[PDB]
C-alpha cells in the first residue's frame, strides 16, 4: 500500500513480534526468522 | 476640569497633567521643570547628544525603562514662545 | 563666551558637592534619592491638607555648599542634617551597603 | 521559640536554594536578620531588599525540612562542585591582616581575640618567648585546622611579581599547611571566598563533612572582624594622591601618546595610511587612535602604581580581592582614559564636532572623548559630559530568562533517579542508562570530578612533601 | 554519495544481537519501544543496514568514563 | 494633502512648490549630497508647554 | 557486568546504604506516629530536648527502630532493608 | 464582559492564579538587616511576627 | 544608600582623645568600587567648616578654597591635616592601632521606612470564589506561592512540605463523588444520606 | 507655575516631540524596494497629516498620504496641483541639472 | 625514584580493584602515582592513597529518588540571567535558538580544513576560499551607466577586485550571453569596460528592470557562502565561512570532509544523523555558557541534549516538541493557559491519569519524587 501505511503497519507486525518473542512463545531463531520476513516484505 | 484632574488629553496624549510632588523642596521643583519625550525605544534616542549641552541636564535621568526618555532642564535654558511667520517673511523678502 | 560653566546642571545636580570627583552613575543615582528624603517642604504646612506628608523635626542646612542652594531657596527648607562620621570597619554591622 | 524550622525565600526563585530552612531567633527590631555570609546563595543586598517567611504547620513537613533544607547541608552548589557560601569583603582582608607574618599577639590580645569564639583550652606555648613573650596570627589560626589538614597553593596576592612558584617565597604568597599547623603564606579570597572552587575551604568541607564547615564558617570568621576592630581599617584620602613627579611623568607620556595620534592623521591627510582588511579608511584611523590612547592609558596606570605605596589600605583591599580592581586604582590615581559609546569614540553632536567647543572638523584625542584627569585631580566640563556620556547605557541595564527556565522545567519535570541508576520518566520511558556517565552527582564532585587524584595524594603524603 | 561512518561527530553503532537484546530488554525491565528512537532512514542507520525492530549499540566520547554505551531501537519512518 | 499650509483650492501651488522642495531634497540624498536627518539634534525636536 | 559496570557498582554501593530521602521519610514517620500517642523506644529523661523530631532522631541513631524499607526495582525485583540494628 | 474561558487563561485566571500557584497562610515579609552574630542556620524574627504565627504542637 | 543595620550607645562607640565620638559609621570597602571621591572631600570640608567658621563652596570647576589650604588650616586649628583622629575601643579603653578618618558629611532620611513595610498573616478572610487567602496588606493579607517556589521545592524533593505549603494552608475542601458516574454529590445532613 | 484643581495641585509636564512642518529624509530597509524615504507630518488647527514620499528601485517617486490607500506617482500628484507641463514640475524640483 | 620492588607492590595492589571505579579513573590513578618523585614513598602510603580513592569515589554517587530533571533545568536556567552580552549570535538569544530547534540559525557558520596536500600552502587555501565564496556581477563592477538615447548599459569593472575574485571579462561577456534578455550586442568600450546595446527594448521601465536583473547574475561560488575567510591556527590553514552549505562544500576538492564543521543543527542532523546531532547540541550549549564566564557542569547539559533527541529527531522544548508530547491534559493546559486542549480532550474522549507531578500538585496529592519513592513497612509489636 502506501509507504506511511506500510511504515505502520510493520512497526505493527514488529511490536507483535517482539510481544510474542517476550512471553516465550516463540524461540530467538523463530523471532529472526520472522524479522527477516517482515523486513523483506515491506522493502 | 476632566483633562485637568485625569491627564487624559486630547490627540491621544495621556499623563500629561500629574498630581504635584510635595515630599520636599527639591521634589516640587524637580517636578516642575521635568520634560518627557513623547517616545517613552530606540537605542539611539537614549544617547546624551552633544546638542543638549547646556539644555538639559546629563545626569537627571531615571533607571531603567525610562532612561534617557525622561529629562530635566539645564539652569539657564528657557524654551521659546515663537512669533507670526508673516513678519519675518516680510522682512526677509524686503530684505 | 559661556556665562557659567556649571550651568550644564539642573537644580538637583546641582546640590552635590564635587561632582566632578564622582562616577556618573553615582551622580545619577543621587537625582532619584535627592526626591525621596524628609524635611520641611512648606512653613505653611500646618494649615494644609495634603494626603501624605512628612516633617524632619530638627533640619539643618549642609555646611558644605554649592552655590545654588542659596538661590533655589533650599537654605530655608532643608531635608536634611550633618553627621559626624567615621570611615571604618566595626563590629561588621556595616558591611556590604548597611 | 528559639530553634523552630522555617522557610527563608528571596524572589526571583531561580534555583532550590533560593529557599532555604532556617532555625529561628527572637531579637529585638522589626527586621529580618541574617548572617552575611548566607547572602551569596540569596543573592541578597542591605539597599532595602525584602524577603519572605513560612511557617510549616505539620509534624512531617517540619521533619522534612529539617532533614533536607537545611542551610548547611547545601553549601556546595549543585550547578557545579563548589561552595556557594563563604567569605565576603571584611572576612577577607581581615584574614589577610590576621594571617601576615609579621603580626604579633600578647597574652590579653589573643584572649580579646578567642573571647568570640566557641574555644576554650590551653593555647600553648607563645611563639616567641623572648625577648618578650609573643603570639602569632597563624599560630592563633592553627588552633582551628584538623590534626592531619595538608594543603599547598598559591595566595591571592601572588598575581605579581611577588609570586614565586614554590615554597620560598618571602612574600607569603605561597600557603603551606602541614599536620593543620599554617607555616606560610596569608588567608585571602582564594582561600577562604565564596564561590572558589577547589579552595583550601572547599577540600575541608569535602573531606571532613558540611558540619565541619558550618563550625569552621560559625568561630574563624568572627576573629577576623575582631581583628579589624582592634588593629583599625580606614580609607583616606592620600592612599590615592600620588607624587609630583609621577604627574609629570605621566604628562610626558601623555604629550607622545599626542605626538603618535598627530602622526596618524597627518599620515591619513596625506594619504599614506594603509587600511585594515575589511575595513575603510577613517575606521581604520579611529581603531589606530583607540589602540594608542588604550597604551597610554595603560602605561600611566603602571606609573601610578609604580610610585604609590604598596601596603596602603585600597591596595590591601584590591590586591586581597576584597573590594576593587586596578582599573579602579588607575582611574582614581591616573587618568580614567577614552570614553567609549557602543565601541566608538564620542562623535553624535553638532556637524563634524561633538559639542560647540571645539573647531569644525577637529578629532584630536580630547575632542572626541579622551579623559586625562583622574578623579582624584577632578575632570573638566566637557571631560565629564563625556563621562556622562560614556556610561549613559549602563542605566538601561528578564521576560526571555524566565520564559525560557519555565520551557525547561515543564520538559524535564517528570525525571527521576531509579535504583537501578537509570534516568527514566515517571511513565517509563529510558533517558539515560546511567547518570551522567559515572552517575556521580555535580554537587557531590570535586568541581566536576569524580575524584582527585592528585588531592588524595596530597591528602596522604603532603606532610613531607 | 558519500561515507560520513569516519566523521569525527559520529560515534560507533553496532546492530546488537537478538539474544544479547532480549537479554538487555529483560534486565532492564521495559519494552523495546521504550528506549530512545532511531530511524531506519537515518544517515548512520543505512550504513550498517539497520531494520526496523533491531537494537542499535551505540559507543560515545566521554570526558567522565572515557568511553559510554547507549542503545537505541530502530522505529519506521 | 498638507492643511498647514492652507484648506483653500487657492493654496495648491503652494502645495505644489513644497512637494517639490521634498523631492529635491530626497533626490540630494540619493546623489550623495546630503546625510540622513538626525533625529535626536535638538534643531528637530519641539517641547509642548 | 549485568548492563553496565558503573551500574553494578551503583547497586553495590546503596545496597547497605541508606539514602536521604529514606532518612527523612523515616523520620517524618516516626515523629507522626509519635505525636499520636506512641511510646518512645528509649529512655527520654536526660534528652536534650523533648520534642518529637528529636526523639525520632535519636532512636534512628541507635537502632531501634522495627521499619524496614521496601525497595521495588524497575524489574520487579525487590530489596529489604531494615534500620532495627541494622 | 469576562466570559467562561476568560476566567481560565492568562495570568490572573484559573490555572496560573489559583492552581499553578496561590496565596498562603503563616507568611510573613520584612525588610532583611545583617547580623555577624547569628549561626549560617539562623534567622533573626521580630517579637511581633512570632507572636503572630504560630505553630500547633500536640 | 543603605539601611540601618544596628544602634550603638555612645559608651560602646569608638571616641576620639577628645571625646567625639561618630554619628555614623561607614565602610571603607563601600567607596574603592563606586569611586566616589566627593564623599571623603566632603568629610574633610565639613571638618574645615565646622572648625574655621568659614564658609566652604563646593561647587564644581570653581571650589574655594581648595583642599591644600583646608588641611593646612585643620592643621592650624589643631587636628591632623589629613582628617584622621587617635581612636580609643569604648567597650575595652586600648588604643587602635591605625588612624581613623573622621568627618562631617550631610545625610538625608527616606520615606522608606520598615514601620511601614512588614506584614505577616496567620489565618483570616477568604475569597467568596475561590476561597483562599485574601490579597494586600490593608486586608489581613497572604503572600503568594508561585511556581519558582514550587519548583525549587520539587527539586529539594519535599513531598509533604509541597502539600503543607500547596494544599492544608490555602484551599482544603473535601467533596463527594458518585462511583458510577464521577459526579460531585452531596451531604443531605437532614435525612442522614448521600444524594448524587 | 501650577493649577489648584478640586483642591489639588496638578502639575502640567513638558511633552517633548519632533517638529511637525518640517521634512525629514532617511534611507529604507535594506534589502527592500523602496531605497530612500522622506516623511512630513503637517499638523493643521485640529489635527494632523503625515505624508510619506519614497524611491523605489525603478529610480521612481512615489507619495502616499493619509486618506488615499495607494501610492500616487509624483507627476500625476502634481498635475492635480495646477502643474500641467513637465518644465513646470522639473524647474519646481530643482534648477541643478544633475 | 620508585624502585621494581614498589612497583611491583602498586602494580599488585591496583589489579585487585580493577572492578571497584571506572576505567578512566583506574588509569588516572595509576599516572598519578608513578609522578610522585621527591618523597620517599611507602607501601601504606599506597594502601592508604587507593582506599581514599575509592571511598571518595563511593562517596560522590546519586541518590536514587533524586529529581534530577528539575535540578538541571534550574543550573540551566539560572546562569541564562546572569549573561550580561561576523557578529555572530551569542548568549541567551543563541541558547533560546539552540533550545527552540530552529532549523536556521540567524548568523550560520562553518569551519573547514584541508587536506594534507592544501594544508600548509596560503595559496591553495586562498585559491580554495575564492572559488567557493558566492559572487555576484554587482561585485566586481566599480560604476554603472544607463543611457537613455540608444538604451544602452555601460558597465565598469574595478580591475583590483576583478583580479581579487580571480574572473576575467570573458567569462562575464559569456554568462551575460546567457541570459533571458533577448537579442542583445555587445562592444568593447575599453580594456575594462563594455555595453550591452538593446536593440529591441522600448521604455525606460524595461530598461531598469534589466539593469537590476542583470547587477544581480551569479557568477560562481556555492550558493549560501556569503564571505569566506583564511585564518591560520597553527601551521595549518583553515577557511572560515560567513554562511552554512555542507553538501555544497563536502563536494569541493581539497576539503577534509571528516573534520568539517557547522553551527547548523539542522543540516548536521539531516546528512550525519542524530548522535552527531545531540553531540552538536552539548557542544554548542558549552560553548555559549562557556564563552561568558558562566560555570555549569556537563552534566546537565548531556542530559538536555539527551531530552531534545529522544524521538530520533530534534525537538523543541517547548510547545510543538518534548512539553507539547506529554501525556497529561492537566499539565499542557497549565503549561499553555489556553482551553482549547481541554476541548480537545473532551471532544476525543480522551483519559487522564496523575502520573507526573504537576497535575498531582494540582489536585492535590503528594509526588512520587525523593520521599515519595520511598515505601515503608513496621512491626508495631516490637516495643
Ligand atoms: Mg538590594
Ligand atoms: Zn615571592
Ligand atoms: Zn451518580
Amino acid at each position: 500500500s502506501t509507504v506511511t501505511i506500510s511504515d505502520i503497519e510493520m512497526l505493527l507486525k514488529d511490536t507483535e513480534i517482539w510481544d510474542k518473542l517476550l512471553r516465550n512463545e516463540l524461540s530467538i531463531e523463530e523471532a529472526k526468522k520472522m524479522f527477516d520476513d517482515v523486513a523483506r516484505s515491506y522493502s | 476640569r476632566h483633562a485637568l484632574a485625569t491627564g487624559n488629553w486630547v490627540g491621544g496624549r495621556t499623563g500629561v497633567s500629574q498630581l504635584l510632588d510635595r515630599t520636599n523642596w527639591l521634589s516640587m521643583l524637580s517636578h516642575l521643570r521635568r520634560v518627557v519625550s513623547s517616545l517613552a525605544p530606540n537605542f539611539e534616542a537614549r544617547d546624551l547628544h552633544g546638542t543638549q549641552w547646556g539644555r538639559m541636564c546629563p545626569f537627571e535621568t531615571p533607571e531603567g525603562p525610562n532612561s534617557g526618555l525622561v529629562k530635566n532642564l539645564a539652569l539657564l535654558a528657557q524654551v521659546s514662545v515663537g512669533i507670526n511667520e508673516s513678519v519675518v517673511e516680510r522682512v526677509a523678502y524686503e530684505l | 563666551l559661556e556665562i557659567w560653566p556649571s550651568a550644564i546642571l539642573g537644580i538637583i545636580a546641582s546640590i552635590i558637592p564635587y561632582p566632578e570627583h564622582n562616577q556618573s552613575p553615582r551622580n545619577t543615582y543621587q537625582s532619584a534619592m535627592a526626591k525621596q528624603s524628609l524635611g520641611l517642604y512648606a512653613s505653611n504646612y500646618q494649615i494644609r491638607t495634603d494626603t501624605r506628608a512628612h516633617l524632619l523635626h530638627y533640619p539643618q542646612m549642609p555646611l558644605v555648599q554649592t552655590r545654588m542652594l542659596g538661590v533655589i531657596g533650599y537654605n530655608d527648607r532643608p531635608a536634611g542634617a550633618n553627621a559626624i562620621l567615621a570611615i571604618m570597619s566595626y563590629t561588621g554591622y556595616n558591611m556590604e551597603d548597611s | 521559640v528559639d530553634g523552630d524550622v522555617v522557610l527563608f525565600n528571596r524572589q526571583p526563585s531561580l534555583h532550590r536554594i533560593s529557599m532555604m530552612a532556617h532555625k529561628v531567633r527572637v531579637l529585638p527590631g522589626r527586621t529580618f536578620r541574617l548572617n552575611l555570609l548566607d547572602c551569596p546563595p540569596y543573592n541578597a543586598d542591605f539597599d532595602g531588599d525584602e524577603m519572605n517567611l513560612h511557617v510549616p504547620q505539620s509534624e512531617e513537613a517540619i521533619a522534612e525540612a529539617r532533614e533536607l533544607m537545611l542551610v548547611h547541608k547545601n553549601i556546595i552548589t549543585p550547578r557545579y562542585g563548589g561552595p556557594i557560601i563563604g567569605g565576603g569583603q571584611d572576612y577577607i582582608s581581615g584574614a589577610y591582616l590576621l594571617s601576615v607574618k609579621t603580626t604579633l599577639l600578647t597574652v590579653e590580645e589573643v584572649a580579646t581575640i578567642l573571647g568570640v569564639t566557641d574555644f576554650v583550652g590551653e593555647l600553648g606555648e607563645p611563639a616567641i618567648l623572648a625577648p618578650k613573650p609573643y603570639y602569632t596570627g597563624k599560630q592563633v589560626i592553627s588552633l582551628f585546622l584538623p590534626k592531619d589538614f595538608n594543603f599547598h597553593g598559591p595566595a591571592n596576592i601572588s598575581k605579581g611579581p611577588r609570586a614565586c612558584k614554590d615554597e620560598i617565597c618571602p612574600h607569603d604568597s605561597f600557603i603551606v599547611i602541614k599536620n593543620g599547623l599554617l607555616l606560610e603564606g596569608v588567608f585571602d579570597k582564594k582561600a577562604i571566598g565564596n564561590q572558589q572552587p577547589e579552595s583550601m575551604l572547599h577540600w575541608s568541607i569535602r573531606e571532613y563533612g558540611t558540619e565541619y564547615g558550618k563550625w569552621l564558617m560559625d568561630n574563624v570568621f568572627k576573629m577576623f572582624i575582631r581583628f579589624l576592630e582592634m588593629r583599625g581599617f580606614t580609607m583616606t584620602l592620600e592612599d590615592i594622591t600620588i607624587p609630583d613627579e609621577a604627574q609629570n611623568e605621566i604628562t610626558t607620556k601623555i604629550k607622545e601618546g599626542y605626538s603618535q595620534v598627530d602622526e596618524y592623521i597627518r599620515k591619513f591627510n596625506e594619504g599614506q595610511l594603509e587600511p585594515i582588511p575589511g575595513r575603510t579608511i577613517e575606521e581604520s584611523l579611529e581603531s589606530y587612535i583607540l589602540d594608542t590612547l588604550d597604551k597610554l592609558r595603560k602605561v600611566a596606570g603602571e606609573i601610578a602604581t609604580k610610585y604609590l605605596d604598596p601596603f596602603n589600605n585600597v591596595y590591601i583591599m584590591a590586591i586581597t580581592g576584597a573590594r576593587g580592581s586596578e582599573l579602579n586604582i588607575t582611574q582614581m590615581t591616573a587618568l580614567l582614559g577614552q570614553q567609549s559609546v557602543r565601541g566608538e569614540r564620542i562623535r553624535r553632536g553638532y556637524r563634524e564636532r561633538t559639542l560647540s567647543l571645539f573647531k569644525y572638523g577637529d578629532i584630536a584625542p580630547e575632542a572626541r572623548g579622551f579623559v586625562k584627569n583622574s578623579f582624584m585631580r577632578g575632570l573638566s566640563p566637557y571631560e565629564m559630559f563625556f563621562h556622562a556620556a560614556g556610561g549613559r547605557e549602563g542605566l538601561v541595564d528578564t521576560s526571555q530568562s524566565g520564559y525560557m527556565q519555565r520551557r525547561l522545567i515543564n520538559a524535564l519535570s517528570d525525571l527521576r533517579i531509579e535504583y537501578d541508576g537509570t534516568v527514566r520518566s515517571l511513565y517509563g520511558d529510558i533517558v539515560q542508562v546511567v547518570y551522567g556517565d559515572d552517575a556521580v552527582h555535580p554537587m557531590y564532585s570535586a568541581h566536576s570530578k569524580s575524584v582527585n587524584v592528585n588531592r588524595v595524594i596530597e591528602r596522604v603524603i603532603g606532610w613531607k612533601r | 554519495k558519500i561515507d560520513i561512518s569516519n566523521h569525527e561527530l559520529v560515534p560507533k553503532h553496532e546492530i546488537l544481537q537478538l539474544e544479547e537484546a532480549y537479554k538487555l530488554v529483560k534486565e532492564l525491565g521495559i519494552k523495546p519501544e521504550q528506549l530512545p528512537w532511531i530511524r531506519a532512514s537515518d544517515p548512520v542507520a543505512k550504513s550498517i543496514g539497520a531494520k526496523p525492530g533491531d537494537i542499535i549499540k551505540i559507543t560515545r566520547k566521554s570526558p567522565f568514563t572515557g568511553e559510554s554505551v547507549t542503545y537505541r531501537y530502530v522505529i519506521t519512518g | 494633502f498638507l492643511p498647514h499650509l492652507g484648506t483653500s483650492p487657492e493654496d495648491r501651488k503652494k502645495k505644489g512648490y513644497y512637494l517639490a522642495s521634498a523631492v529635491n531634497k530626497i533626490l540630494e540624498l540619493y546623489l550623495g549630497r546630503r546625510e540622513p536627518d538626525d533625529k535626536d539634534h535638538y534643531a528637530n525636536k519641539r517641547v509642548r508647554l | 557486568m549485568t548492563i553496565d559496570k558503573i551500574n553494578e557498582i551503583f547497586k553495590e554501593n546503596w545496597k547497605n546504604k541508606l539514602t536521604k530521602y529514606e532518612i527523612a521519610r523515616i523520620i517524618s514517620a516516626r515523629a507522626l506516629q509519635l505525636s499520636m500517642g506512641a511510646l518512645p523506644l528509649i529512655d527520654t529523661s536526660n534528652l536534650k530536648s523533648d520534642d518529637v523530631i528529636s526523639i525520632a532522631e535519636e532512636e534512628l541513631k541507635r537502632g531501634v527502630l522495627p521499619i524496614t524499607i521496601r525497595r521495588i526495582y524497575p524489574n520487579g525485583q525487590v530489596e529489604l532493608i531494615s534500620v532495627r540494628k541494622i | 464582559l469576562r466570559t467562561l474561558a476568560q476566567r481560565l487563561k492568562g495570568k490572573e485566571g484559573r490555572f496560573r492564579g489559583n492552581l499553578s500557584g496561590k496565596r498562603v497562610d503563616f507568611s510573613a515579609r520584612t525588610v532583611i538587616s545583617p547580623d555577624p552574630n547569628l549561626s549560617i542556620d539562623e534567622v533573626g524574627i521580630p517579637y511581633t511576627i512570632a507572636r503572630m504565627l504560630t505553630v500547633p504542637e500536640r | 544608600k543603605g539601611v540601618v543595620g544596628i544602634l550603638i550607645d555612645q559608651v560602646d562607640m569608638p571616641y576620639t582623645a577628645k571625646g567625639i565620638v561618630p554619628d555614623i559609621i561607614l565602610n571603607p570597602h563601600a567607596l574603592p568600587s563606586r569611586m566616589t571621591i566627593g564623599q571623603i572631600m566632603e568629610a574633610i570640608g565639613g571638618k574645615y567648616a565646622a572648625l574655621s567658621g568659614k564658609p566652604v563652596d563646593a561647587t564644581p570647576f570653581l571650589e574655594t578654597p581648595k583642599l591644600q589650604e583646608m588641611q593646612k588650616e585643620i592643621l592650624k586649628l589643631g587636628h591632623l591635616p589629613d582628617s584622621t583622629e587617635v581612636v580609643y575601643d569604648g567597650r575595652t579603653g586600648q588604643k587602635l592601632k591605625s588612624r581613623i578618618l573622621f568627618g562631617i558629611v550631610y545625610y538625608q532620611k527616606l520615606h522608606h521606612m520598615v514601620a511601614d513595610k512588614m506584614h505577616a498573616r496567620a489565618r483570616g478572610p477568604v475569597q467568596i470564589l475561590t476561597r483562599q487567602p485574601t490579597e494586600g496588606r490593608a486586608r489581613e493579607g497572604g503572600l503568594r506561592f508561585g511556581e519558582m517556589e514550587r519548583d525549587c521545592l520539587i527539586g529539594f524533593g519535599t513531598a509533604m512540605l509541597i502539600k503543607d505549603r500547596l494544599l492544608d494552608n490555602s484551599d482544603k475542601a473535601v467533596v463527594y463523588i458518585c462511583d458510577q458516574c464521577g459526579y460531585v454529590g452531596w451531604y443531605d445532613r437532614s435525612k442522614n444520606r448521600y444524594v448524587c | 507655575g501650577y493649577f489648584i484643581v478640586n483642591g489639588s495641585e496638578k502639575v502640567i509636564i513638558a511633552q517633548e516631540d519632533l517638529a511637525t512642518n518640517r521634512v525629514l529624509v532617511d534611507y529604507g530597509k535594506s534589502g527592500s524596494n523602496i531605497t530612500h524615504v522622506a516623511k512630513v507630518t503637517s499638523s493643521a488647527a485640529g489635527y494632523r497629516v503625515q505624508v510619506m514620499i519614497e524611491r523605489l528601485k525603478d529610480s521612481t517617486i512615489q507619495i502616499s498620504f493619509a486618506t488615499v490607500p495607494g501610492r500616487i506617482p509624483f507627476a500625476i500628484i502634481m498635475r492635480a496641483l495646477g502643474f500641467v507641463t513637465d518644465r513646470d514640475i522639473v524647474y519646481a524640483v530643482s534648477l541643478d541639472p544633475q | 625514584m620508585i624502585d621494581e620492588k614498589l612497583k611491583g607492590y602498586i602494580d599488585k595492589r591496583l589489579n585487585e580493584i580493577k572492578d571497584k571505579i571506572p576505567d578512566k579513573l583506574h588509569e588516572d590513578l595509576r599516572a598519578a602515582i608513578m609522578d610522585i618523585n621527591g618523597v620517599e614513598l611507602t607501601e601504606e602510603d599506597i594502601d592508604r592513597i587507593i582506599d581514599l580513592t575509592i571511598r571518595e569515589y563511593q562517596q560522590s554517587l546519586i541518590e536514587p529518588g533524586e529529581a534530577i530533571g528539575v535540578v538541571t533545568a534550574q543550573s540551566v536556567g539560572e546562569p541564562g540571567t546572569q549573561m550580561t552580552l561576523l557578529n555572530v549570535t551569542l548568549g541567551l538569544p543563541r541558547l533560546i535558538e539552540i533550545v527552540d530547534a530552529r532549523k536556521v540559525p540567524s548568523t550560520p557558520m562553518m569551519t573547514i580544513y584541508l587536506t594534507d596536500e592544501y594544508k600548509t600552502d596560503k595559496d591553495k587555501a586562498l585559491d580554495i576560499a575564492r572559488r567557493i565564496e558566492y559572487t555576484r556581477v554587482e561585485n566586481v563592477v566599480s560604476s554603472v551607466s544607463v543611457d537613455i538615447s540608444n538604451m544602452s548599459i555601460t558597465l565598469q569593472f574595478d580591475q583590483e577586485m576583478l583580479k581579487d575574485k580571480g574572473v576575467s571579462i570573458e567569462e562575464i561577456k559569456k554568462i551575460i550571453t546567457k541570459l533571458k534578455l533577448g537579442e542583445i550586442r555587445i562592444e568593447d568600450n575599453d580594456e575594462y569596460s563594455f555595453t550591452i546595446y538593446f536593440e529591441k527594448i522600448d521604455s525606460i521601465m524595461a530598461l531598469f528592470k534589466m539593469r537590476e536583473k542583470i547587477l544581480n547574475t551569479k557568477i560562481k561560488g556555492v550558493k549560501g557562502i556569503k564571505r569566506a575567510i583564511v585564518q591560520k591556527k597553527g601551521d595549518e590553514y583553515v577557511i572560515i565561512t560567513d554562511g552554512s552549505n555542507l553538501e555544497g562544500i563536502m563536494n569541493v576538492t581539497g576539503v577534509d570532509i571528516n573534520k568539517i564543521q557547522t553551527n547548523n543543527i539542522h543540516e548536521v542532523e539531516e546528512v550525519l544523523g542524530i548522535e552527531a546531532a545531540r553531540e552538536l547540541i552539548s557542544r554548542e550549549i558549552k560553548k555559549v555558557l562557556e564563552e561568558q564566564g558562566l560555570d555549569v557542569d556537563m552534566r546537565h547539559i548531556v542530559l538536555v541534549s539527551d531530552i531534545m533527541t529522544r524521538t530520533g529527531d530534534i525537538r523543541q522544548i517547548g510547545r510543538h516538541g518534548v512539553t507539547g508530547e506529554k501525556s497529561s491534559v492537566l499539565a499542557r493546559a497549565a503549561f499553555e493557559v489556553t482551553v482549547k486542549h481541554l476541548l480537545d480532550a473532551a471532544a476525543r474522549g480522551e483519559r487522564e491519569e496523575f502520573k507526573g507531578v504537576i497535575e498531582n500538585i494540582i489536585i492535590g496529592q503528594p509526588i512520587r519524587l525523593g520521599t515519595g519513592i520511598v515505601e515503608l513497612t513496621m512491626k508495631p509489636n516490637m516495643r
